[PDB]
């Protein structure tokens, strides 16, 4: 018989979970730019 | 650079309608220029990509 | 076999509260969503050019109606009422009479296209493949009558259609 | 033939509820004639409020007419609170209906309605 | 799949994902428009033999409900059912 | 066949509009892994009851 | 949405309204190739839902 | 009987019918039938003085434990004297199930209003009302939910015709929408479909 | 140990838990002692709130009498023996283990017709 | 196998046309009374009859699962052809 089915070893596995990947600096480090940024225009 | 390839298929999409006047054509009536493979033409003279 | 969502107690250390007030001041997650929105900008889009190109169907689409014919020019229709009895909004209307030479055909075939739920009874039903509904979905009106169908019209509709929704049932009749 | 009731022990407590209801519409019919802005008379208004209550004239079971009450207040209520339209309070008035024959002959000419 | 590999760069960037692994528009991977005719399987009661409908008639075996008290000891008090299990927190992802 | 799959079921902390989102959203996370588990223990045979 | 409402038209020929699950079980079996096509949906629609 | 018959649940059966025993006897006063469906489901058909002593009990006590009002219904059955069927199902959270509680009523005699013991009963016996005309005496705020508001009669009776007795048009001469006596251009086809052979022998009733 | 939540909103945590359960299964039996002893609620409550109330007796730590009392957490063990009493104060009020007040008509529960 | 009244107005497949004196022919004014040309009398007609060497044929239409159900046509009358109830091809026994 023939009918739609999975394949011999099934599909591969399915993402499901949350992948927020955690990108960009620290708080210190966007202060300490900030501030820099700061001082270079006050300068 | 890979923009100047981008800018030579603009133009042979110009040139794929044979010339700036089928390409205008198929602007105003399809408002899309991209050219495809014909795959055929019916007894009415619609075309087939 | 359960999740708590929203249960993290945040960290209250110098490094976690200093996160979260640059986050807050510093607009973090906002440049982020902005940076998604961004993201999409450059994407190609996911829009076809109607008329000129077309949304995918299959052969099981269900679209207008029509009533069939064998490879003979006899239309497969035998009167039988079959249609309008498993028609769930009573679209179809059926009277029946022996022609002139006494076969069980109808003289009336009429479909309400407005009150038609487009649900595909009849032709599952249908124990001969006489009515179908088939795959044209492009048949808007101007005016309420147009779309009440007889039998001319789908008698018509099937010799209109019948080079695709017999390539359509020969795609689909294994299923069924 | 002993019957739990709605509001009314009897009669008398049931034709009280008819007549504090009577009132209360009396009292509500020129509102409903001006916010709705009906094209209608503050007199026209009360005499079809004076026909709904004489149409169930008739009635002398308490609990049928407990049940009345109910439903006029509840009508009263989605007339006070702009809840119908202009056309649900212009329901009650028949106006664009066709009189209907009302003799034999006439209802004999057109058609075969008794 | 037709951007070029800096707007590519650049949009794998904005989002911060791989976007060109995981497309959201659909090429040649997608299961073609023309299949094979299938062939589907029959049921169990596809049977020549010890096949009577009797010994399988679902709808003539629902008999009706079984009046339990009708008005025409030391015995436990009882429940609808026992007492519901408590979920268990997820090994796979608990938010914890 | 939901004594079949396995999923998991997003549980609110504070009951308001937030936390239905979540709930929602993570709903559309388990769903998605028991599509996964419905596409691989796909059985073969009929499929209406074959009760004529 | 769009991707799933092919789904449901190819299962059953209608986008909404499929009257596809009955009483008994479905009306008609999957077509070929469907289920890979709704495998490489999954596969993907994790990356929506993160997007999301 | 193995592979297309809905296998018996037993457990569930025997725990249903010693449940329905334990509130058959527990609430006597108002109790009148207790039965169990062979696809085990329980129903504690009461005297309708009973909706709020019965229903109170099964939310509050704790072997019942009945904290939610799923579905709240009328039924019109016109050839009993007391027509209406109102239909309580309550789910436990606690015990993992399912309780019937179904009582009667006619067009005159007010059934006490639920809303006391559940809240979630508050719009649906106003259904009721609106669908049946059945008076629920005690209500907050009693009146239609479903049928337009200047809508005579309840739909779901059963001697109420498919169609109304009146339907909308707008009308161009007094500028308004308005209600006329219902014509329609196709009658609705009734189809007769009954069999006249029997098709279930154990619900076979005995003759006169 | 002091829970901290118990994880249902509008259910606030316990703080001395055995001796709320104490008090409110000794203040059930002491409204449930008003209704006669014929009556099967009063002979069925006695039963369960003695049983809760031996275990309560029987088990100092909370998690271990929230396993053993087998209803969740332990506040809304608490709130089910609140609602129980208020149950059998209500219940003394209906007085519901008397006959049946009307029998039904005669094919008022005959389905089908 | 169209034809035409005298009013101008075609005759359908069932018979059907409109009378002189009758207003609602005023529905095809400026407008077409469609029907259909493809009569299937006439088409069945132009079949051939089918010659066999059985007393009793089957019939299921061609196509096997996609024509009709499968009758079964007797065959004994020589006087007449015997004619599928369904698809109205008809058969004689060649004897
Ligand atoms: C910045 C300013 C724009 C510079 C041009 C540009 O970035 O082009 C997009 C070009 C291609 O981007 P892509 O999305 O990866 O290309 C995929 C195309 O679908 C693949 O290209 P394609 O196969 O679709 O090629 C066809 C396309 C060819 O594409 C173009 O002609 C590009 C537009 C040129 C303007 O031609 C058309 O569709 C005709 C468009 C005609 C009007 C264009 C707009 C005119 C604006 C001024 C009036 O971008 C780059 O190459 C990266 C940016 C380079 C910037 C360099 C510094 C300036
Ligand atoms: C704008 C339009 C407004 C439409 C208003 C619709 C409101 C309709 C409310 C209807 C409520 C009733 O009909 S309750 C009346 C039923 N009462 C009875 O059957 C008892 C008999 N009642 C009567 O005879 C009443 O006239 C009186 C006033 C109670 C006694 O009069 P008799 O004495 O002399
Ligand atoms: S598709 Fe459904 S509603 Fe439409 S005519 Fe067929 S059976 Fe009737
Ligand atoms: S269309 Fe089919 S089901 Fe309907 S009357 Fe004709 S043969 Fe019967
Ligand atoms: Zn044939």
């Amino acid at each position: 018989v023939k009918q739609d089915m999975p394949p011999v070893g099934g599909y591969g596995p399915i993402d499901y979970k949350r992948n927020l990947p955690r990108r960009g600096l620290s708080g210190y480090s966007m202060f300490a730019v900030g501030i820099g940024a700061l001082l270079f225009g006050y300068w | 650079m890979e923009l100047l390839q981008v800018l030579k298929r603009g133009l042979q999409q110009v040139s794929g309608h044979g010339g700036l006047r089928g390409y205008l054509r198929v602007l105003f009536r399809a408002n899309d220029v991209r050219v495809g493979t014909l795959v055929g033409e019916d007894k009415y003279g619609n075309k087939y990509y | 076999t359960y999740k708590y969502v929203n249960l993290r107690e945040p960290s209250m250390d110098m490094k976690s509260v200093t996160d979260r007030a640059a986050q807050t001041l510093l607009w973090t997650e906002l440049i982020r969503g902005l940076g998604m929105t961004l993201s999409y900008l450059f994407r190609e889009p996911a829009t076809i050019n109607y008329p000129f190109e077309k949304g995918p169907l299959s052969p099981r689409f269900r679209g207008e109606h029509a009533l069939r014919r064998y490879p003979s020019g006899e239309e497969r229709c035998i009167a039988c009422k079959l249609c309008e009895a498993v028609c769930p909004a009573q679209a179809i209307t059926i009277e029946a009479e022996p022609r002139a030479d006494g076969s069980r055909r109808t003289t009336r075939y009429d479909i309400d296209m407005t009150k038609c739920i487009y649900c595909g009874f009849c032709q599952e039903a249908c124990p001969v493949d006489a009515i179908v509904e088939g795959p044209n979905f492009e048949f808007s009106t101007e005016t309420h009558e147009e779309l009440l169908y007889n039998k001319e019209k789908l008698l018509n509709n099937g010799d209109k259609w019948e080079a695709e929704i017999a390539a359509n049932i020969q795609a689909d009749y294994l299923y069924r | 033939t002993s019957v739990k009731p709605i509001f009314s022990r009897d009669m008398n407590e049931a034709k009280r509820r008819v007549r504090e209801l009577y009132r209360a519409w009396y009292r509500e019919v020129p509102n409903t004639v001006h916010l709705f802005q009906l094209d209608i008379s503050v007199k026209q208004g009360r005499d079809k409020v004076r026909e709904m209550f004489k149409k169930n004239a008739h009635v002398t079971d308490p609990r049928v007419v407990d049940l009345l009450v109910i439903k006029g207040k509840m009508e009263l209520e989605e007339t006070i609170n702009v809840w119908k339209q202009r056309t649900h309070v212009m329901r009650f008035f028949h106006e664009t209906e066709a009189p209907r024959p009302k003799d034999f002959l006439s209802k004999f000419y057109v058609g075969h309605d008794p | 799949a037709s951007a070029t590999r800096l707007i590519q760069g650049l949009r794998n960037w904005a989002s911060g994902r791989d976007l060109q692994a995981k497309l959201q528009l659909r090429y040649q991977e997608i299961s073609k428009r023309t299949q094979p005719p299938p062939k589907l399987p029959v049921g169990p009661s596809h049977r020549l033999s010890n096949n009577y409908y009797c010994a399988r008639d679902g709808r003539r075996e629902a008999m009706p409900p079984s009046i339990v008290m009708s008005s025409q000891s030391e015995k436990k008090a009882v429940s609808p059912a026992p007492p519901i299990k408590r979920w268990e927190l997820s090994q796979d992802e608990p938010y914890l | 066949v939901y004594d079949q799959v396995e999923f998991d079921v997003p549980i609110g902390s504070r009951g308001d509009c937030y936390d239905r989102y979540l709930c929602r959203v993570e709903e559309m996370r388990q769903s998605i892994r028991i599509i996964s588990q419905c596409l691989n223990k796909m059985p073969p045979g009929e499929i209406k009851v074959d009760d004529a | 949405r769009e991707k799933m409402f092919e789904f449901y038209e190819r299962v059953s020929g209608a986008r909404m309204h499929a009257a596809y699950v009955r009483p008994g079980g479905v009306h008609q079996d999957l077509p070929l190739g469907l289920m890979d096509d709704i495998y490489e949906f999954s596969k993907n629609f994790s990356l929506r839902i993160d997007e999301l | 009987t193995r592979p297309t018959v809905r296998p018996r649940n037993d457990v569930a059966h025997k725990q249903l019918s010693a449940f329905g025993e334990y509130v058959a006897e527990i609430l006597p006063k108002y109790v009148q039938q207790v039965q169990v469906s062979c696809f085990s489901e329980l129903e504690i058909c009461i005297h309708p003085d009973g909706v709020i002593p019965v229903l109170t009990f099964l939310r509050d006590h704790s072997n019942a434990q009945f904290k939610s009002l799923a579905d709240l219904t009328a039924v019109d059955i016109p050839t009993r004297q007391n027509r209406f069927e109102i239909v309580y199902n309550l789910l436990s959270l606690r015990f993992n199930s399912r309780i019937r509680v179904k009582t009667y009523t006619d067009e005159l005699t007010p059934v006490e209003s639920s809303v006391s013991v559940y809240k979630a009963a508050n719009w649906y016996e106003r259904e009721i009302w609106d669908m049946f005309g059945v008076f629920f005496a005690n209500h907050p705020d009693l009146r239609r939910i479903l049928t337009d508001y200047g809508f005579e009669g309840h739909p779901f009776r059963k001697d109420f015709p498919l169609s109304g007795y009146v339907e909308l048009r707008y009308d161009d001469e007094v500028k308004r929408v308005v209600a006329e006596p219902v014509e329609l251009a196709q009658e609705f086809r009734k189809f007769d479909l009954n069999s006249p052979w029997e098709a279930f022998p154990a619900y076979r009733q005995p003759p006169e | 140990l002091l829970k901290k939540t118990t994880g249902l909103v509008g259910l606030a945590v316990c703080e001395t838990p055995h001796e709320r359960l104490k008090i409110l299964y000794t203040k059930i039996l002491d409204v449930l002692g008003h209704i006669p002893k014929n009556a099967a609620y009063r002979k069925y409550t006695e039963q369960i709130t003695n049983e809760k109330l031996s275990i309560v007796k029987a088990e100092p730590d909370v998690k271990k009498l929230e396993e053993q009392l087998q209803g969740g957490q332990i506040e809304e063990v608490i709130l089910q023996a609140e609602n129980e009493l208020s149950l059998a104060r209500k219940m003394i009020q209906w007085k519901p283990w008397e006959p049946l007040v009307e029998e039904p008509p005669a094919s008022q529960w005959k389905w089908p017709i | 196998g169209v034809r035409t009244s005298p009013t101008g107005e075609k005759v359908t497949h069932t018979g059907q046309v409109y009378d002189d004196e009758d207003y609602r022919r005023v529905r095809f004014v400026g407008r077409q009374k469609e029907v259909n040309e493809n009569f299937a009398i006439d088409l069945i007609a132009e079949q051939p009859v089918s010659q066999v060497g059985s007393r009793v044929i089957s019939c299921d239409g061609g196509g096997g699962a996609l024509g009709h159900p499968r009758v079964y046509i007797n065959l004994d009358k020589e006087t007449k052809t015997g004619t599928c109830g369904y698809c109205g091809l008809q058969f004689r026994q060649q004897h």
